[PDB]
């Protein structure tokens, strides 16, 4: 998904 | 069929070498570095790069015609051209075992202080007693203790865009330790996220001319191998980041 997220 | 070409190096000045037009990156790098001085050991340190902005200079591909990017670029302005000699090294050991050859420690230095001024090295704690080194032209000590401060040997891209993240762009960030990106603005503000990857952890990495990216394939933790596209300009030159490092990694001598 978002690296920067989860 | 003969040419002059002008190159910046690292202590300021500037050389002139005569070459044939249509020469390689390559064939133009040896001749500088005959007619500087460097020897067997010191010329696989540095190489040619390409001024793109006051914060960012490029790699020479091996099939680029140097002359042709000296023509292209030419201005009246000092340097006099956008060529420039840079040092091309990630693992700051192999700098040491060069701390008695004066050619080299000479370009090490000044070009340090250079990356100290641009802020891409990070002394700020240690600023006063690496002034005091500077002021007395230490240079070896100069750079032993620069050596240990942030972002040493780190090869910082412009920001641009990638396709797993929603919003905003990065800032990639290369080193002998890991390979970075830095969560910034469209604008390239920074964030305050960044994402380490060992280099254990990529997979395969490859270009993507027609999309202008840099992609590399990477499996973390326990999932299954993820590919990343970095949307850089600068694919080729990334790329030639990768080859180096594992190059690098794979011929260390020391475990530190």
């Amino acid at each position: 998904g978002d690296i920067f997220s989860t | 069929s003969d040419v002059e070409l002008r190159v910046a190096l690292p202590d300021g000045t500037t050389v002139t070498v005569r070459v044939k037009k249509n020469s390689t990156t390559d064939q133009v790098y040896q001749a500088i570095a005959a007619k500087v001085g460097m020897d067997s050991t010191t010329v696989n340190y540095f190489a040619l790069f390409e001024v793109i902005s006051h914060s960012f200079v490029r790699k020479l591909a091996p099939n680029e015609f140097p002359h042709k990017l000296y023509i292209q670029n030419y201005t009246s302005a000092v340097p006099g051209t956008c060529l420039t000699i840079r040092k091309w090294l990630f693992t700051t050991e192999e700098e040491i075992l060069l701390n008695d050859n004066d050619l080299a420690v000479t370009y090490f230095f000044h070009q340090a202080v250079d990356d100290v001024k641009k802020g891409y090295i990070k002394a700020e704690e240690k600023s006063y007693q690496l002034q005091k080194l500077y002021e007395q032209r230490k240079m070896v000590m100069y750079l032993n203790m620069l050596r240990t401060c942030e972002g040493y040997n780190e090869i910082i891209f412009p920001h641009c865009a990638c396709d797993s993240r929603r919003k905003g762009h990065v800032i990639t960030a290369i080193s002998i330790t890991h390979f970075k990106l830095h969560a910034c603005t469209e604008e390239g503000q920074l964030e305050n996220q960044v994402i380490a990857f060992e280099w254990d952890e990529m997979q395969r990495w490859d270009t993507d001319e027609e999309g202008m990216a840099f992609c590399f394939e990477y499996a973390r933790g326990e999932k299954k191998p993820r590919w990343v596209k970095i949307f850089t300009p600068y694919f080729n030159y990334m790329h030639e980041c990768f080859e180096r490092v594992f190059c690098e990694l794979k011929w260390r001598k020391e475990e530190y």
